């Protein structure tokens, strides 16, 4: 009765399907952070489904805890050693007096007390309804605060995010970021994932030999049904196909056991895996070596990989990494297609034919110019993120201009003028009108009217280098966003006092608790 | 900087009434309220612009109603400006109003105190007694600058425009009555925006009126209703404006009403007090066009 | 202050170029009772700002030129904040809802009408900087806000482009074009700054070669002299370099390595210039105009070379407009160039 | 009045508690009011499933003139947004007028006070096609009758508010030797409850289960009605104020429930299509 | 408002009497004066044809002063038209019972047992709003009727197309409202020169508004030339943007000497100008298609090429780049 991939689980760290320099990682990293001050507050695991994420964090809990929990004086609830090595989070518990959105944080203000006496490894695998905008920000709030805390001592947190697809349904129809991919950075964002006490380590699925090495001792546990349903000498073949056909031990365990029952002959199937960006980009260029005809291949990645074909970045995608089929060196017509076919389905508002066409010329023209001795180039990610980045911070830099010119020359002027002819030519008047400014000043010293335009330049407000930098072709924000703030405060109080014309003061005259 | 203040809610009921309007009213509108104290008097502030729109209350209490009241500072007048979370004190408010209700003589005391355990960053050390149990609440507080304290004003309500109209006193015969017409209106499920209308000839009368497609709510009053020493006088404002309008006249009896014609409504209160008379401790609202004409 | 603006001048009488403009003005303003709504067009930096200033001005007295700037808030429909930078004046306001985006209608529905709900009997004027940039949905509904108000506001309007603009707002406003600057104009207007600043000068001709460089637009005229005059220790002379936009170099140089590079690779590193030239917030169609008048420009390349590159170009440019993403027809417009070339 | 109907009274509590037991009833409905000179009947239809039907008589109006010879009757159509609590109300008297001037006018309900004067007109809309009049019960074939007390039935429909009831049961049965058994079966989360009114008359009267004729009374067959909660809770604020209750079922399988308290209410509710067998099995234990 | 209005807003027709050309229409408009029988009503066609003052004008007759501002619900793009918008108002105003009218407006009016719903500038409203509008429109017909306005009819949904009766408003010309602008002109004591107003008609395009607005500008700069002469073709001209013959000419002269430095710097040149594209782009055309010194063939292309440009610019492309290219592809034929 009992399914066969839980009746045949890891009973040792020895039995687990992991490789030997992930598990080597995750060792290191998990013993550093049971140090009493360890640098590491989270242990951010992310990976596909079935690659033995929370199997193999269970069993190294099981080996780490008792060796670092603290010895107790008979201060245990039960005569039981509590045999807890593991806290986890139950995403569906609804208590009486307690909202929903409070779940998560009733769990996390108590795991803070699993620690020395009660030591306890924090695993979050089941996470809390984050499809729920606010339930979201609460949940990444306590993380960050958790990770910010202030306390000497913490238990150590490990956050285990099966990576996977959410298909397009109906009952949905916003486009955040969650509502297409379930990962690790739709659910947390930068500053966490960024912080230097968090760490982040990927696994990859279960490579053939463990898979073989795991179905075959499988076969082997179960010999006296195989051996009489005449099986066994078949076997072999049987557990390649699952070894070349998913990378998830626990779908291949529950396939096994599945043409193990039949009595008949039933085809072997397992789960779909979904195809990454950089592997969609690759079957699209050079072509996929399971298909011979390009048809039926773009077909299949349509029906199945609808979500990721649909989107603006995999086009964005193609148009960057078109050019690494001969490392450039092949015929300029064919990347004037291509990139004429790319524009031209950009003006189709995005309709999925237009991916389809798109798609399907870039592989026609690919297979058209394709050989055996092709040398190929490194598959880059599209920039048009940091292009966004840079534009937000010219805007920033721009508006913070326009507030200086109004507020200390009464002139307004389109953002537009400031892109084009003022970014460039104000920083460059002002730049050499406080180089004369300083030469005078020298001059006057070493010894105004003249020259008293230039007088007027201050240095502590007048922009001086151009907006969003210099143009470096042919030859973050929160901080521009406050030094704005702080120019426009300024530029008011001057503006203010024109028109009627400090913590180290606070420091100066500590308070004085007088009774 | 030195701050303590001592009160005692058995001696002056009527300031410390007055306290109580003033941090219910503040807490019922947001989160944080700012609070000046000063060398005359105590100025509590709720607006938008902290450290139509919604409308700003001002509250104006007198530093007789504090039998202590040491104000020290290095800056002019002595003013120190805090911004505190409205739910502490509000809080600390109850506490002390049903320790008193129990019947107890004790006087609350609040100080300005430093935090090296936890812009400085300083503590309300709020203490009073219960007969004895010591009550202490250490309420978070923010030091504000002397410029960003500045930057906040009062806000200015033109007066050639304005007409004044004085309302009837809630313990006289005509108070009930009043208080029934202004809540008239709070027990419309889908009424959001009422539309107050003033007729100059009773010498004036005050109507509430609700437009809609497919109702037409309006209210007249026919009590005898004061202008204070041209008859189209009209302004639309939410409802919870005018629920707080209509807890702040329960309070105090010589309430004012002002609306300036598709511009604004101006609520004050004012609290008379015996003896020249004292400082007359105030509270005004200004509520801004929610739709307007 | 900038030379650009402390010479802007504060009336009507005081414009010294397009005199037929300013009579034009002269007789709009002569009966201020029955202006229609008004639509400016015509080339950037010609000084259609100033002329509406300037006639503003002469309507309503001089508390035009006082002005005065407050946020306005603005919700969307998913609870959305946009600020835009109200600038307000006693007698008049001005509004550039393209800093909106595609949310510039709300600033039309909401802003626009309430204020010409409101009654001043004199009207109010409005001013809409870069009109043109108007989505059509934001044209739409300005056209009965228009029609049913005019008694209280009249509408002026300012554009470098009549082509996005809806027939019907062109239909409801009176159209008026604003010839540029020529180059006798700029050169006297340059004289006379340079010599209201007590600045060195050697011959004359510098100044019409300060006007070529521009060759219309006035503001960067000004702004270039200043930057020679500043570079050159107020001490111009003939054979001073001219000082040009950073990006206006940037683009020459990526048409030279067009010309000279027709590969793959040159593509890819034409790519790079591309987005630094975006990134610092540098219009798609200003990219596309000046690179194709760029290549337009280099001797090597004959008449079949110039024709292919100009229709390229005036296709890329519909797809552009017609377009979400602008790196693909960019770099769709140079890949076929290339090809052409090669 | 000069007007085709006006009415003027000082018992505003009563029509304020009938008028409040339409609210369960939704507020994106409609109401339908009937002017006649017996008096006012105010009606409501939802899902086409269940029907509610006051009725306040003559002699509660103060004062009362129907000038409108020419139809026996008006009919006219009100949109429930919040009218609920327009009709909700110190110490001085207060007077209540109901004004209408035929079709085409707005419904005026003014309050008169000592110092307050209030005025509200409502809007009336095309009389839906749709028929309010369509569910009825069928007098010739009742399959039981009950009389039971208003506060017990009110309390046990709040009871089965509590739980989260979902689905409704109404079992009756009457036996030999004067025994009478009415009780409610709620299906919920919390499985199958059962409320089993008692036998004694003070809270339960008088019970015929006649099988359908209503002319002979036979001993042993019993009566499941199985009703959607949502339509069966709609009834509990009129239960409420009910100072009696008349159950009936008929052979079609349509409740009808009289509510008195002089103001009458007639609700009636249609039944579920079919019963599964496990509702079945299981009202069967819990009735052994 | 006599003085204090634009001539547009302030010669508004107030009547179905004074409405110019659109008789077709406006005949059918007038026998249901009397009929109540006033059935769903799509009005389109171009700008400023007279659309909305039509429906104005019917409204007032029907229903005068007093009665219409309760039986007309109007509703445009400034207002938001979104689907619930569509489902809530407008069928809870259709379901409206039409409210009683008076003894005065019975005596001087029809008083139909209907209200109107004007929803202006329909072609802005999404598929699924004018997809709620369908069943109402039919349900409610005995109290209600509607009125779609647009310039794009096929921007309206087939059924609702079907449901309304459908009126085109033409466009107006020198031989179908001529009389309406003399009369202005007359009324506001404009003089000018014999053809002047025929000369403006053509100019409009078929759109009485900016010919209307024209009149007014050339009426004010003949008052502040202040020199008592009428106003001639060549003020009218240079107030509509027109681009003068001589232009045109060498335009022409430098299009058929191929060269294209020479094309390029004097179109430099002459959008330095602040010129719009589309006049001249029209000039063009009018110029080439008319003159019979040219082959079929050369016409069949132009005329194709002129169209491609043409839809081109009314995607709001860079004039210059379009007028340019034109110029040069012309030159090549
Ligand atoms: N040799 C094995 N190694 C690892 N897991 C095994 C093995 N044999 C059986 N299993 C079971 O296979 C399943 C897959 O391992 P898991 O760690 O649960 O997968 P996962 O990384 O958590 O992915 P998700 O998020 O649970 S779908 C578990 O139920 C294991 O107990
Ligand atoms: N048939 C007409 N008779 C008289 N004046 C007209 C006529 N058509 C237009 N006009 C004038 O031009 C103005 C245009 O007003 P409208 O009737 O709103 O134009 P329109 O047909 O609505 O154009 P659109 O489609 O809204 S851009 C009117 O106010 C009149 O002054
Ligand atoms: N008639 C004129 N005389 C002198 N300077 C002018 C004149 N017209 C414009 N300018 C100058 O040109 C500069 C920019 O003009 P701007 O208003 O930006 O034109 P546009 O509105 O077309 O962009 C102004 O700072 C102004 O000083
Ligand atoms: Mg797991
Ligand atoms: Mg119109």
């Amino acid at each position: 009765g009992e399914q066969w991939y839980e009746k045949f689980k890891p009973n040792c760290l020895e039995q687990v399907a992991i490789h030997k320099r992930k598990l080597k990682d995750v060792q290191e990293a998990l013993d550093a952070m049971f140090l009493p001050n360890a640098k590491h507050r989270i242990l951010l695991l992310s990976g596909p489904s079935g690659c033995s994420k929370s199997t193999v964090i269970k069993e190294l809990s099981k080996i780490l805890v008792p060796k670092y929990r603290q010895n107790s004086n008979g201060t245990s609830f039960r005569s039981t050693p509590n045999e807890h090595k593991v806290t986890e989070f139950r995403g569906d518990c609804i208590v009486n007096d307690l909202p929903q959105m409070e779940s998560f944080s009733e769990f996390l203000k108590g795991a803070r007390y699993l620690v020395m006496s009660n030591l306890s490894l924090i695993l979050i695998e089941d996470l809390p309804n984050v499809f729920h905008i606010d339930t979201r920000r609460r949940f990444q709030q306590l993380i960050l605060q958790w990770l910010y805390s202030s306390e000497p001592l913490l238990p150590p947190l490990v956050i285990c995010i099966t990576e996977c697809e959410i298909p397009e349904n109906d009952n949905n129809y916003r486009k955040f970021g969650i509502d297409y991919t379930f990962s690790a950075e739709t659910i947390m964002n930068k500053e966490i994932l960024m912080h230097p006490r968090l760490k982040r380590i990927k696994f990859n699925p279960i490579n053939s030999t463990l898979l073989k090495k795991h179905l075959k001792f499988i076969c082997v546990q179960n010999m006296k049904m195989l051996k009489e349903k005449n099986k066994w000498n078949k076997r072999q073949e049987v557990i390649d196909y699952i070894a070349q056909e998913t990378g998830d031990i626990r779908s291949a365990i529950t396939t096994l056991q599945f043409w193990a029952t039949s009595s008949g002959s039933l085809p072997i199937s397992t789960r779909e895996s979904t195809i990454s960006y950089f592997h969609a980009i690759g079957k699209v260029i050079h072509g996929s070596h399971s298909t011979n005809n390009d048809n039926e291949m773009i077909n299949n990645l349509f029906e199945n990989s609808n979500n990721l074909l649909s989107k603006e970045d995999f086009k964005l995608g193609i148009l960057e990494n078109y050019n690494t089929f001969n490392k450039g060196e092949f015929s300029i017509s064919d990347a004037s297609s291509i990139v004429d076919c790319l524009s031209e389905c950009d003006n189709m508002n995005g309709l999925p034919e237009s991916n389809e066409y798109g798609l399907r010329e870039v592989r026609k023209t690919f297979r058209n110019i394709s050989k055996q001795g092709h040398n190929h180039g490194t598959v880059y990610f599209p920039r048009e993120w940091k292009v966004r980045k840079l534009q937000n911070s010219f805007k920033v830099q721009a508006e913070d201009w326009l507030n200086v010119s109004l507020y200390k020359y009464n002139a307004v002027h389109s953002f537009r003028n400031i892109t084009l002819e003022f970014g460039y030519y104000a920083p460059l008047i002002r730049k050499c009108q406080s180089y004369k400014k300083k030469y005078i000043l020298y001059y006057l010293k070493n010894l105004m009217d003249k020259f008293s335009d230039i007088m007027k330049v201050e240095n502590g407000i007048d922009v001086v280098d151009r907006i969003g930098g210099p143009i470096e072709a042919l030859s973050h924000l929160e901080d521009q966003k406050k030094e704005r703030d702080r120019r426009l405060r300024m530029l008011i109080d001057q503006y203010e006092r024109n028109v009627m014309m400090e913590e180290t003061s606070f420091n100066d005259d500590p308070i004085v608790d007088s009774d | 900087m030195k701050l303590k203040l001592i009160v005692n809610g058995c001696e002056a009921p009527d300031d410390y009434k007055l306290l109580r309007t003033t941090i219910n009213t503040v807490a019922s509108l947001r989160k944080t309220a700012i609070l000046r104290f000063n060398s005359e008097r105590l100025t509590i502030i709720s607006t938008p612009k902290s450290s139509g729109d919604t409308g700003q209350l001002w509250c104006t209490i007198p530093h007789d109603v504090f039998r202590l009241y040491t104000v020290i500072s290095a800056r002019e007048l002595n003013t120190i400006t805090m911004e505190c979370n409205c739910d502490s004190l509000l809080s600390v408010f109850k506490r002390y109003d049903r320790v008193m209700n129990q019947g107890s003589s004790s006087n609350m005391t609040i100080k300005l105190q430093s935090m090296p355990e936890w812009n400085p960053i300083c503590a309300l050390g709020i203490t009073f007694e219960e007969i004895v149990i010591m009550h202490s609440f250490k309420v978070p507080v923010k030091l504000l600058f002397r410029a960003q304290d500045t930057r906040i004003q009062e806000p200015m309500i033109n007066y050639i425009q304005l007409m004044m109209y004085k309302l009837p006193p809630i313990s006289g015969e005509f108070g009930s009555a009043f208080h029934g017409f202004i809540r008239r209106v709070e027990r419309y499920s889908n009424v959001n925006h009422i539309h107050l209308m003033g007729v100059k000839k009773d010498d004036v009368e005050l109507k509430i009126i609700v437009n809609e497609l497919d109702w037409h709510l309006e209210i007249c009053w026919n009590g005898p209703l004061d202008s204070v020493i041209s008859s189209t006088h009209e302004v639309i404002i939410r409802c919870k404006d005018w629920k707080v309008c209509s807890k702040l006249y329960a309070a105090f009896e010589e309430v004012v009403l002002a609306i300036s014609h598709d511009e604004s409504c101006v609520f004050h209160c004012s609290l008379d007090r015996g003896s020249k008379p004292r400082e007359r401790g105030q509270i005004i609202y200004y509520i801004a066009r929610s739709k307007g004409l | 202050s900038l030379w650009v603006d402390k010479y802007r001048p504060k009336s009507l009488n005081a414009l010294s170029h397009n005199e037929e403009l300013t009579n034009f003005l002269k007789s709009l303003s002569d009966q201020p009772r029955d202006l229609p709504h008004l639509l400016l067009y015509g080339p950037n930096g010609t000084g259609k700002k100033t002329r509406c200033m300037a006639l503003l001005e002469s309507i309503f007295g001089p508390g035009v030129y006082r002005l005065k700037i407050d946020v306005r808030q603005f919700v969307t429909a998913s609870n959305r904040k946009l600020e835009l930078n109200v600038v307000s004046s006693p007698y008049h306001l001005e509004i550039t809802p393209s800093d909106m985006g595609n949310n510039d209608r709300i600033v039309i529905q909401e802003l626009l009408k309430e204020v010409a709900q409101m009654e001043q009997h004199r009207y109010k004027c409005v001013i809409i900087n870069e009109a043109n940039s108007l989505t059509k949905d934001a044209q739409a509904a300005l056209r009965r806000t228009m029609e049913k108000y005019s008694k209280n506001i009249r509408l002026i309007m300012v554009c470098d482009s009549m082509s996005p603009i809806i027939a019907p707002i062109k239909s409801r406003c009176l159209l008026i074009r604003c010839p540029a600057p020529s180059d006798s104009e700029i050169s006297t207007i340059l004289s006379d700054v340079v010599t209201n600043e007590r600045i060195q000068l050697e011959t004359k001709d510098i100044l019409k070669r300060i006007a070529q460089a521009s060759n219309g637009n006035l503001r960067v005229s000004l702004l270039m002299l200043e930057s020679m005059a500043l570079n050159n220790e107020l001490a111009l002379k003939s054979s001073s370099p001219i000082i040009k936009p950073d990006w206006i170099i940037v683009i020459h140089k990526l048409t030279r390595k067009i010309v000279k590079e027709r590969s793959v690779n040159s593509l890819i590193e034409c790519r790079a210039v591309l987005y630094d030239l975006l990134a610092h917030c540098i219009p798609a169609n200003i990219i596309l105009k000046e690179l194709t008048f760029s290549l337009l420009d280099v001797e090597t390349l004959n008449t079949t070379n110039k024709s292919s590159i100009i229709e390229y170009s005036s296709v890329f440019d519909e797809r552009l407009s017609l377009g979400n993403k602008a790196i693909f027809h960019l770099e769709g417009f140079i890949a076929k160039v290339m090809c052409c070339l090669d | 009045l000069a007007n085709k109907f006006s009415a003027s009274t000082v018992h505003l509590e009563h029509i304020t508690t009938a008028l409040s037991c339409l609210t369960p009833f939704g507020s994106k409905d409609d109401v339908l009011i009937f002017i006649d000179a017996d008096g006012l009947s105010f009606v409501r239809e939802n899902n086409h499933v269940i029907k509610i039907q006051l009725l306040l008589s003559r002699e509660l109006f103060m004062s009362y003139s129907y000038r409108n010879e020419t139809e026996d009757h008006m009919k006219l159509c009100v949109k429930i947004n919040h009218i609920l609590d327009s009709v909700s109300v110190s110490d001085d008297i207060v007077e209540c007028t109901l004004s209408y001037d035929g079709h085409g006018s707005p419904f005026v309900l003014i309050f008169e006070d000592s110092f307050i004067s209030e005025r509200v007109e409502y809007s009336t809309y095309l009389i839906k096609d749709f028929d309010t009049n369509g569910l009825e019960l069928d007098r010739e074939r009742i399959s039981f009758e009950a009389i039971i007390k208003g506060e017990a039935l009110h309390s046990a429909l709040k009871d089965l508010k509590e739980i989260g009831c979902k689905e409704c049961y109404v079992y009756a049965k009457t036996e030999a030797n004067d025994e009478n058994v009415f009780a409610l079966i709620s299906k919920s989360q919390l499985g199958f409850s059962k409320i089993k009114l008692p036998s004694n008359r003070s809270i339960l009267e008088k019970l015929q289960v006649f099988d359908g004729d209503s002319t002979t009374v036979i001993d042993g067959f019993a009566v499941i009605g199985f009703f959607d909660f949502t339509s069966f809770d709609k009834i509990r604020k009129s239960t409420k104020i009910a100072s009696k209750v008349l159950f009936r079922m008929d052979v079609h399988g349509v409740l009808s429930v009289n509510i008195l308290s002089g103001i009458v209410i007639e609700v009636c509710m249609l039944e579920k299509e079919s019963i599964d067998e496990a509702a079945q099995t299981e009202i069967e234990l819990l009735m052994e | 408002s006599l003085a204090q209005q634009p001539w547009v807003e302030k010669y508004r027709p107030k009547n179905l009497d004074e409405v110019t050309a659109q008789d077709h229409a406006v005949t059918v408009l007038k026998k249901t004066l009397k009929s109540a029988n006033l059935p769903h009503m799509l009005f389109y066609g171009p700008p400023g044809t007279g659309k909305t003052s039509t429906i104005l004008a019917l409204t007032k007759e029907l229903y005068g002063p007093d009665l219409m501002k309760s039986r007309i619900l109007e509703l445009n793009a400034s207002d938001e038209r979104g689907i619930s918008i569509v489902r809530e108002k407008v069928k809870n105003f259709a379901r409206l019972t039409v409210s009683k009218p008076s003894k005065h407006d019975l005596e001087n009016y029809p008083c139909p047992p209907y209200k109107i719903i004007i929803l202006d500038e329909a072609d802005s409203m999404t598929a699924d709003a004018q997809s709620a509008l369908r069943r109402t429109m039919e349900t409610y017909s005995g109290v209600t009727r509607f009125c779609l306005i647009c310039n794009y009819v096929t921007r309206i949904i087939d059924p609702l197309a079907s449901r309304c009766s459908k009126f085109r408003f033409k466009a107006l010309d020198a031989s179908n409202a001529i009389d309406r602008l003399r009369f202005i002109s007359e009324q506001e004591n404009v003089k000018c020169d014999d053809g002047v107003l025929e000369r403006i008609l053509d100019i409009s395009a078929g759109d009485l508004r900016r010919g209307i607005t024209l009149l007014q500008s050339a009426s004010k700069g003949a008052q502040y030339l202040g020199d008592g002469k009428n106003i001639t073709s060549t003020q009218v001209e240079e107030l509509a943007g027109v681009v003068p013959h001589d232009i045109l000419i060498e335009i022409v002269e430098k299009v058929k000497s191929g060269d294209f430095d020479e094309i390029k710097k004097y179109v430099n040149t002459f959008m330095k100008s602040g010129w719009s594209a589309a006049s001249v782009v029209n000039q063009l055309h009018e110029y080439y298609i008319t003159n019979d010194n040219f082959d079929t063939n050369f016409k069949n292309q132009i005329s194709w090429l002129l169209f491609t440009t043409d839809s081109r610019l009314n995607n709001g492309t860079n004039e210059h780049i379009q007028l340019l290219n034109l110029l040069v592809k012309i030159s090549q034929l």
